[PDB]
């Protein structure tokens, strides 16, 4: 499963209308990994389903150890098109008229699994399309052993979400 | 790669 000293990344974007569990891959820099189909959940998805999704998204997270792999993964035109494509889908699927509508109440929770620990970080919604760890104190992280039940992971995600800051 | 920053389908870790 998860390898020693290997980082696995997932981010959850939550609006009042949906919950999106997203595998991020990379190395230092990470990005939504377009290999994997999205994992969109109902905003009120139960803890266990959410936990299972998060663990699976984490399992898909790749460490781009190959240089050319990294360079290709983060190609600016490709990154730009993927993100734009990302926005388009969400807007179309949930009927957001503008990007702002999509983003204005979007929370982001970062999930990081390395070694024995899952770290769930609330974020500060600093600009419409930016979430920062600034102004989130380390103490607000939800830390869970990696072997937590899917339900505890789901519950822990909900806890972190409650700690996101915005506006 | 630390406080994280998430922007445009990317995150600085
Ligand atoms: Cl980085």
């Amino acid at each position: 499963a998860f390898n020693k000293d290997q980082d696995y990344w997932a981010n959850i974007f939550v609006t009042p209308d949906f919950l999106s569990v997203e595998t991020y891959s990379g190395l230092g820099m990470t990005g939504r990994d377009p290999l994997f189909s999205p994992r969109l959940l109902q905003p009120d998805v139960d803890d266990k389903s959410l936990g299972e999704e998060i663990l699976q998204a984490l399992s898909d997270s790749r460490t781009l150890d190959v240089l050319e792999e990294r360079v290709a993964f983060f190609d600016l035109e490709k990154s730009k098109e993927q993100y734009a494509a990302w926005i388009a889908t969400l807007m179309e699927k949930y009927g957001y008229r503008t990007k702002r509508a999509l983003f204005k109440n979007m929370k982001k929770v970062g999930i990081h699994l390395v070694n024995d620990v899952i770290t769930i970080r609330p974020s500060f919604h600093e600009k419409l399309e930016a979430w920062s760890g600034n102004r989130i104190n380390e103490s607000d992280y939800v830390v869970l052993p990696a072997d937590s039940s899917p339900t505890e992971i789901g519950s822990g995600l909900r806890l972190a979400l409650s700690r996101c800051k915005g506006t | 790669s630390a406080k994280e920053y998430a922007l445009s389908g990317r995150e600085l870790t």
